[PDB]
RNA sequence: GAGUAGGCAGGCGUGGAGGUCAGUGACGAAGCCUAGACCGUAAGGUCGGGUCGAACGGCCUCUAGUGCAGAUCUUGGUGGUA
RNA sequence: UAUGCCGCCCGUCUUGAAACACGGACCAAGGAGUCUAACGUCUAUGCGAGUGUUUGGGUGUAAAACCCAUACGCGUAAUGAAAGUGAACGUAGGUUGGGGCCUCGCAAGAGGUGCACAAUCGACCGAUCCUGAUGUCUUCGGAUGGAUUUGAGUAAGAGCAUA
RNA sequence: UUAGUAACGGCGAGUGAAGCGGCAAAAGCUCAAAUUUGAAAUCUGGUACCUUCGGUGCCCGAGUUGUAAUUUGGAGAGGGCAACUUUGGGGCCGUUCCUUGUCUAUGUUCCUUGGAACAGGACGUCAUAGAGGGUGAGAAUCCCGUGUGGCGAGGAGUGCGGUUCUUUGUAAAGUGCCUUCGAAGAGUCGAGUUGUUUGGGAAUGCAGCUCUAAGUGGGUGGUAAAUUCCAUCUAAAGCUAAAUAUUGGCGAGAGACCGAUAGCGAACAAGUACAGUGAUGGAAAGAUGAAAAGAACUUUGAAAAGAGAGUGAAAAAGUACGUGAAA
C-alpha cells in the first residue's frame, strides 16, 4: 500500500465484506473464465449472474459441471444445477458453492454483459 | 513528610493536572500539516516569496543590543528614503511599519540599502501587459540575510594614553551618585547666599 | 565523503569518527610478541598438582 | 523497566518490604513540608539552616536583563581569539599587530583577572574590568578599550 | 585497507579496485549498539490508555 | 553456612515487542487429563499415553494491566447441614 | 497400605497464638508499590571547558530514520540585604604523611621525585570592623597595611546530556 | 525560554506572573468630531419589465434632530504653483479544490496426507502488484482488491493560462515645494471608600456608592507624597484570516492497547430487560459444522424420549451444540 485512503486494518476489510451490500456482493462473487473462454473473449474472470454453465474445480464435487440456479449473495454462495445433496428423506438440496472455486465454461450474453465485456477489452460480443 | 537530606522542591500539582496534562503526540502529524501548509500557499502565491522582505533592526536591553535582527517592518522614513510609497511597498512585498521611527544612521543607511537591494533583485509582473514565467524563489529573508555588522578589524597599535579603565569606570559611578547632591552644596554655601552677598 | 576519513573531514558539523580505547583488538599479538615475553616469569602447569 | 524493580522481586512476602509495625501508611507526618517548626524542626534546622523567616529588601518587577554582566578571567582571554590566527599574535604580534579581543560579541560584560596572559599587547574590548584586570593587560603590554 | 574489488551486475569480479572508506576500521561496541538501538526503536509507537 | 522486620544478588514463570533457529504443526498446534517416566536444592522444565482440532515454540534482547490462599475481597458456580 | 517414633491450623496484630483472639464452607477466574513533573545518591554511555539534534527548520522508503541554523538551560566565579567588588609574593606556597616511578646497589635497603587523598600553617576574592597615602567639584577618592570575625569561595577547571 | 524566578503568604502550608530572546503564522484597518450647501448627491419599500444571490424606470416613504462623497492621527483638510504616472467590467474552456464511476499483470500444471489443499515436495509466472480480506486448513499467482498509469461524469470556480465583446473617462488614485489650519470619544478619566480579585506588595484588575476633571492636555514609567525634568504612548467608539483549543458531530488512517468477569454500562432486539411514586438506578447474555448434511425409516412407551438405522472427517460436534478444567 502506497495510497493512504485505503486500509490494511483486518477488522474494517472483514466488516467491509460481511456488510457488503446485495450490489457489491456481485463483485465479491466472481468466477475466473474457462483456459477456452478467456481464449475468445481475452478476459481472466467476471461476476457470476444467475444463467451462466460452470465446472467445478475444488471440493468433493470437483468435476461435476452445469448451468447456476441461484446467486445466493445474501450466503455468498452459488447453487448450481445438478449439483445437489439428496437428504436421508429422499428429498433433494442444492450444495453452496462459491464462485471463485468454479470456472465460466459458458457465458449468458446479454447487452450489459456484452457492455461489460467492451469495457474490459474483449475481441468479440 | 520531610526528607534525609533532599533539596525543598515546589511542584505545583495541588489542583486538577490531570484534567489538563496536554501530550504532543501531534509533533510530527503537525510537522507536515504546517508543510502542507506552505507548499499550498506557495501554489496559491504563486511566483512569489512566503515572507515579506523583513527590515534589519537593533535588539533592545543593553543584554541584546550588541546583535542586531529582522525587526517587523521598514519605517515611513525609509520608504521614502529608497524612493516608494508606504501603500505601494506593502503590495510589492515590504512589511512597513507605521509605528518605528528612525534615530540611528547606521540602522537607517543599512535598511535603506536593504530596500533598494529588494526593489534590484525582484522584477514585478505587469497588471495586465503579460506573465512571464519566473520559477518562484520562496524564502525572500533567506536571500537577504541579516548581517551581523562587524565594528573593528583583526589587531591595531596601542594607542595607549594610561588613565586605568578601572579608575576611569569608578569615578563615572561617582560623577553619578553625587550629581544631584553637589548641586544642592552648590545651590546653598556657593549660591544662594553669593545672590545677597556684595 | 559523509562519515570522514583522515583526509577527508567529514559532511557532518563536527564530527570525528570515535577513537580506539585498544590498538590491537588481537591480544594473543601482545601477549606473545616479545618485550612482554621476555618481562613476565615462566608459568605454572595450567592445572596446579593436588598436593 | 519494570522487571528490574524490586516489586518483581516482592511478590510472596506480605508487606511488599515496608514492614508489619510501620504498616505503610497514607501521611504519617503530613503532606511536604508540614511540621517544619514542630516536629520536623531538627531536619529543617539541620540540612536546611535558613529556610525560616525573611532576609534582606524586596525588588518589586527585578528584570534579570538588566544584572546580565557574564565574567571571562584572563586565564580563558586568549581562548576568544580563533585557532586560525592565533599563534600568529601569541609570537611577535608587537605593537600595531597588537590583536583585537572584543569580549562583548563573545558575550561577556566584565574581565577578572584570575590567569597569567602570555607578555604581548592583546588591545581588549570590555564593558566592565576589574582593577587587577587593566593591570595585567597594562603589565603584558596591551590596552582596556571601554565600550 | 584491504583495497575492496567491486562486483558487476552478473557477479564477474576483474573491475575497479577502491579503498575502505575508513568507518570499518572504527570500534565495534555491541554494548553501545544495543543501549542506542533499545531506546531508538521505542520512538516510533503510539499510546494506550483505559479511556477514564 | 541459624534467622522476623529489612537490604542486596542469582535465577524460575506470564501477556506482548525486535532479531534469529530457512524452528514445530491437520501424518495433529494450543488447551485440558494422567497412583507413567526423566532433569532441576527450588521456582519449574522435558517426555510417553489419552481427549482435541488450528495454531505454537527455543535462544539473544525490548516492554509490562506479569505469578495469589487469605482482604466478613469481586463475579460466577458448588457443597455439608438434608 | 501397615508398623516405630515424631507432627496442634494456617494467615494476622502481638512482649506473648494451638488458643475460650480475628479472617477463612468449597472451587474457577479477576484481585493490591503504578505512571508522571521535579529532584538526592550510586552506576553505565557519549562528548568533555564544555554540553544538550527532535520547541522549530530541512528531509523522508512518512508519527520512524537521516541532517541542521540561532538561541536557550546547566556548567565555566564567588560573596554581600544591597549599591557593589571579584580570585598567582613564591616552582600556584611551606610542613608531616603518601601509592607509583627514577638512582645506587645481589637482596636487605638508602636516597630522589612525589599524583590522588589526609592533617596543618600560610597566601588570594567578597563581607564585616578599623587604618586612612598621592590627590581634590573641600567632600569626594580609598592607596597602604591590620583584625580570637565571616562565606555554600580561589589555589593548572568537571561538567553537560541520556539510561 | 524567562521560572518554580521577581513577587505573594497565620512570609507557615503553599502560591506565583511579565519584559527581552529563538521560533509558528503574519495583513491590515474603520468611524465621531468639517459647510454637498451652486443644489440628500443617500437608503428601505411598492409596482412594472428584464439577463433575477440582482438590474433598471416610476411611485410612496426614511431622513436635515444629518442619510452619501471626503478625513482617522502613520495622518490629514483648505488655498497656491509645477510636471508626469497608473486604472475598469463580465462569457468560454483548460488547469485548481471537492463528489464519484470505470479500466489497467501473474499456475488454479504435476504428485503425497486430507472431508475439503489454501499443507508438503517438483516445475514455473508476475512484480512500481509478496498491503489486507474472502474462498471447505498458512493463497502474490482462485476471487476481491494492492501497485502503476489511463479514460469518464457531476459540483464549488476566481489561483492562473489561453481566450473574445468592450471602455470604463471625462473620473478616480499616488507623488513634490509653499501657505493657513490641523476638530481626535464625560457620571467618563481620575480620586476617596466598601467588597472582591491578583504575584502586583500605602492597593493588579473588576464592581457598587460619594465626588468628579483637563487641553501642552491625559495615561503609564511595579514604595505613598511635594517640587523639578525626562521617556513613552494617545484612553473613555469600532472591523479584522493564519499560527492556538477540540472526552461533541461527520469522514478516514492507525496501534509493542483489551480479547467476552477483559475492553465502553452495552461484541448479542443496551441505556434493552428490570427496580423505585419520582429524580434516577441499570444487568446477564458471543463460538455446532465446510455445508443442516438439524437425524429418513424400523421398534418400546400414552408421551417426552429410549435402543437401532442413518448424516458427518468426527454425534468423544444433537440446535441443553468448538475445547470442556476444578469445586
Amino acid at each position: 500500500k502506497q495510497s493512504l485512503d485505503v486500509s490494511s486494518d483486518r477488522r474494517k476489510a472483514r466488516k467491509a465484506y460481511f456488510t457488503a451490500p446485495s450490489s457489491q456482493r456481485r463483485v465479491l462473487l466472481s468466477a475466473p473464465l474457462s483456459k477456452e473462454l478467456r481464449a475468445q473473449y481475452g478476459i481472466k474472470a467476471l461476476p457470476i449472474r444467475r444463467d451462466d454453465e460452470v465446472l467445478v474445480v475444488r471440493g468433493s464435487k470437483k468435476g461435476q459441471e452445469g448451468k447456476i440456479s441461484s446467486v445466493y449473495r445474501l450466503k455468498f454462495a452459488v447453487q448450481v444445477d445438478k449439483v445437489t445433496k439428496e437428504k436421508v428423506n429422499g428429498a433433494s438440496v442444492p450444495i453452496n458453492l462459491h464462485p471463485s472455486k468454479l470456472v465460466i465454461t459458458k457465458l449468458h450474453l446479454d447487452k450489459d454483459r456484452k457492455a461489460l465485456i467492451q469495457r474490459k477489452g474483449g475481441k468479440l460480443e | 513528610a520531610i526528607s534525609k537530606n533532599l533539596p525543598i522542591l515546589k511542584n505545583h500539582f495541588r489542583k486538577h493536572w490531570q484534567e489538563r496534562v496536554k501530550v504532543h503526540f501531534d509533533q510530527a502529524g503537525k510537522k507536515v500539516s504546517r508543510r502542507n501548509a506552505r507548499a499550498t500557499r506557495a501554489a496559491k502565491i504563486a511566483p512569489r516569496p512566503l515572507d515579506l522582505l523583513r527590515p534589519v533592526v537593533r535588539a533592545p536591553t543593553v543584554k541584546y543590543n550588541r546583535k542586531v535582527r529582522a525587526g517587523r517592518g521598514f519605517t515611513l522614513a525609509e520608504v521614502k528614503a529608497a524612493g516608494l510609497t508606504a501603500a505601494y511597498a506593502r503590495t510589492i512585498g515590504i512589511a512597513v511599519d507605521h509605528r518605528r521611527q528612525n534615530r540611528n544612521q547606521e540602522i537607517f543607511d543599512a535598511n535603506v540599502q536593504r530596500l533598494k537591494e529588494y526593489q534590484s533583485k525582484i522584477i514585478v509582473f505587469p497588471r495586465n501587459g503579460k506573465a512571464p514565467e519566473a520559477e518562484q524563489v520562496l524564502s525572500a529573508a533567506a536571500t537577504f540575510p541579516i548581517a551581523q555588522p562587524a565594528t573593528d578589524v583583526e589587531a591595531r597599535a596601542v594607542q595607549d594614553n594610561g588613565e586605568s579603565a578601572f579608575r576611569t569606570l569608578r569615578l563615572a559611578r561617582s560623577e553619578k551618585k553625587f550629581r544631584g547632591i553637589r548641586e544642592k552644596r552648590a545651590r546653598e554655601k556657593a549660591e544662594a547666599e553669593a545672590e545677597k552677598k556684595k | 565523503q559523509v562519515w570522514g576519513s583522515e583526509t577527508v573531514a567529514s559532511s557532518k558539523v563536527g564530527y570525528t569518527l570515535p577513537s580506539h580505547i585498544i590498538s590491537t583488538s588481537d591480544v594473543t599479538r601482545i601477549i606473545n610478541s616479545s618485550e612482554i615475553q621476555s618481562a613476565i616469569r615462566p608459568a605454572g602447569q595450567a592445572t596446579q598438582k593436588r598436593t | 523497566p519494570s522487571r528490574f524493580t524490586k516489586t518483581r522481586k516482592h511478590r510472596g512476602h506480605v508487606s511488599a518490604g515496608k514492614g508489619r509495625i510501620g504498616k505503610h501508611r497514607k501521611h504519617p507526618g503530613g503532606r511536604g513540608m508540614a511540621g517544619g517548626q514542630h516536629h520536623h524542626r531538627i531536619n529543617m534546622d539541620k540540612y536546611h539552616p535558613g529556610y525560616f523567616g525573611k532576609v534582606g529588601m524586596r525588588y518589586f518587577h527585578k528584570q534579570q536583563a538588566h544584572f546580565w554582566k557574564p565574567v571571562l578571567n584572563l586565564d580563558k582571554l586568549w581562548t576568544l581569539i580563533p585557532e586560525d590566527k592565533r599563534d600568529q599574535y601569541l609570537k611577535s604580534a608587537s605593537k600595531e599587530t597588537a590583536p583585537v579581543i572584543d569580549t562583548l560579541a563573545a558575550g561577556y560584560g566584565k574581565i577578572l583577572g584570575k590567569g597569567r596572559i602570555p607578555n604581548v599587547p592583546v588591545i581588549v574590548k570590555a564593558r566592565f574590568v576589574s582593577k587587577l584586570a587593566e593591570e595585567k593587560i597594562r603589565a603584558a603590554g596591551g590596552v582596556v578599550e571601554l565600550i | 585497507r584491504p583495497q575492496v574489488t567491486v562486483h558487476s551486475l552478473t557477479g564477474e569480479a576483474t573491475a575497479n579496485a577502491l579503498p575502505l572508506p575508513a568507518v570499518f576500521s572504527a570500534p565495534i561496541r555491541p554494548d553501545i549498539v544495543h543501549t542506542v538501538f533499545t531506546s531508538v526503536n521505542k520512538n516510533k509507537r503510539q499510546a494506550y490508555a483505559v479511556s477514564e
